[PDB]
């Protein structure tokens, strides 16, 4: 069976250049086309460029020429896109893909590498137990946690140490000057909060920050 | 270039119907176009090639048709894990070329946002920062508008959003408003108001507080 | 090689078993192997010692090949479209590269 194996994340600076592989196995490699596909946060596909790598023939989308130089190694079965200057229209995830024989639907597809280009340097949160004040209603109530100002991605939110899994929604982060910012909220019933212990925890492993905010009213 | 239109951009489907959607070249490309399905988080995958063949492993469900530049993906009785983002590509000529994707959504009943409006914690106010949160949840259609108010006054600024993916239990979607202002300014006013237009209602979700209460 | 009349220092290699070559599209794929038999099955080249390294030999190699394989089809009433020299130079390249290869060889086998 045939695997093409990308690394999943390349944190990189502004103005830096980043070289992410593609390991293919399974099958031939010079018998077939590879593929490199740019997809932005939220957005649609877009074709960088392909190599074939029997003699490292390259095409490339007009925008990418410059930009993206593909190769391959043929000993190791990788091909590699290097992106040079980078700047935050580069965030995003990279594909690289496998056409067939003669034939140029991808066939085969690897996980995408996500690259983020960012000075930020690493930030833990700021975990700010969001309460309600007496007017809560429903005999249901909403809490929630304000996980601000941290760099990189990702955190983990649970609540109570993930006994608390129905009724919360943890949204996905959003950059707030140059750090991510997201809330979370959990649904909860009148009963269990404040008489019962609810507290957030929020793991964020790039700065071994592990914050446990119990809600307290007022 | 050769441009791919798919269109709708988003359809709402109800598990077993039979869906279909269309992407269209701008030129002829005999049966040089693909189709590829991405859930959330995960890579495309190849479901058609050619137009109308069909790929090892992919239920057969799924069929394409079409030579030219009018070309229709068809899924015989849609599915929860159908549900993705579909892509068309054509391989005739360089460059190479996307259709901008349709989402596939699973319809649900309307449902109205619950609101939720958050004052500044204290331990914010303590560093000097002051963000006022809004949670509307378990709503349905996506679309939804959000609007922060000082003192009766509208603000935009200093205002971020965030939106949930539909839920694959309840079909549901959320999203988090935040209003972040300074301490200093966030203590020269009295009242702060969250307001959602939702097509569940005409009249907007109004939620909100005051400081000196 | 083969040295003949006045290829000014110029050699011939021998012909080469014509490679299936996918240029990554449906349209391309197929012009090519219509067209294929329109572009060399071996290139003029000039003594690898006289070149600094592979990719100058390579470029000059191709560059040739293509300039004089232009002109024998010029005389037959024959063009090359945008299309052709692509394809002509990416082949020719392949056929250059295998040639230097060769002849990097005997360079070094005395
Ligand atoms: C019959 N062939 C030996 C012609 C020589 C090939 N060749 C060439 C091709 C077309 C016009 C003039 C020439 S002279 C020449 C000089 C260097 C390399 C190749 C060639």
């Amino acid at each position: 069976q045939v695997q093409l194996q990308q690394s999943g994340t390349e944190l990189v600076m502004p103005g830096a250049s980043v070289k992410m592989s593609c390991k293919a196995s399974g099958y031939t490699f010079t018998d077939y086309w590879m593929h490199w596909v740019k997809q932005r946060p939220g957005q649609g596909l877009e074709w960088i460029g392909s190599i074939d790598p029997s003699d490292s023939y390259t095409s490339h989308n007009e925008k990418f020429k410059g930009k993206a130089t593909l190769t391959v190694d043929e000993s190791s079965s990788t091909a590699y896109m290097q992106l040079s200057s980078l700047t935050s229209e580069d965030s995003a995830v990279y594909f690289c893909s496998r056409s067939g024989y003669g034939y140029y639907a991808m066939e085969y597809w690897g996980q995408g590498t996500s690259v983020t280009v960012s000075s930020a340097k690493t930030t833990p949160p700021s975990v700010y137990p969001l309460a309600p004040g007496g007017g809560a209603t429903n005999s249901m109530v909403t809490l929630g946690c304000l996980v601000k100002g941290y760099f990189p991605e990702p955190v983990t939110v649970t609540w109570n140490s993930g006994s608390l899994s129905g009724g919360v929604h943890t949204f996905p982060a959003v950059l707030q000057s140059d750090l991510y910012t997201l809330s979370s909220s959990v649904t909860v019933p009148s009963s269990t909060w404040p008489s019962e212990t609810v507290t957030c925890n929020v793991a964020h492993p790039a700065s071994s920050t592990k914050v446990d905010k119990k809600i307290v009213p007022r | 270039d050769i441009v791919l239109t798919q269109s709708p951009a988003i359809l709402s489907v109800s598990p077993g119907e039979r869906v279909s959607f269309s992407c269209r070249a701008s030129q002829n490309i005999g049966t040089s176009i693909h189709w590829y399905q991405q859930r959330t988080n995960e890579s495309p995958r190849l479901i058609i090639k050619y137009a109308s063949e069909s790929i090892s492993g992919i239920p057969s469900r799924f069929s394409g048709s079409g030579s030219g530049t009018d070309f229709t993906l068809s899924i015989n009785s849609v599915e929860s894990e159908d549900i993705a983002d579909y892509y068309c590509q054509q391989s005739n000529t360089w460059p190479y070329t996307f259709g901008g994707g349709t989402k596939l959504e699973l319809k649900r009943a309307d449902a109205a946002p619950t609101v939720s409006i958050f004052p500044p914690s204290s331990e914010q106010l303590t560093s000097g920062g002051a963000s006022v949160v809004c949670f509307l949840n378990n709503f349905y259609p996506k679309d939804i508008n959000v609007k922060w108010k000082i003192d009766g006054s509208e603000r935009q600024n200093g205002v971020l959003n965030s939106e949930t993916d539909q839920d694959s239990k309840d079909s549901t979607y959320s999203m988090s408003s935040t209003l972040t202002l300074t301490k200093d300014e966030y203590e020269r006013h009295n009242t702060y108001t969250c307001e959602a237009t939702h097509k569940t209602s005409t009249s907007p979700i109004v939620k909100s507080f005051n400081r000196n209460e | 090689g083969a040295v003949v009349g006045g290829l000014g220092g110029y050699m011939l290699g021998s012909a080469m078993s014509r490679p299936m070559i996918h240029f990554g599209n449906d349209w391309e794929d197929r012009y090519y192997r219509e067209n294929m038999y329109r572009y060399p099955n071996q290139v003029y080249y000039r003594p690898v010692d006289q070149y600094s390294n592979q990719n100058n030999f390579v470029h000059d190699c191709v560059n040739i090949t293509i300039k004089q394989h232009t002109v024998t089809t010029t005389t037959k009433g024959e063009n090359f479209t945008e299309t052709d020299v692509k394809m002509m130079e990416r082949v020719v390249e392949q056929m250059c590269v295998t040639q230097y290869q060769k002849e990097s060889q005997a360079y070094y086998d005395g």
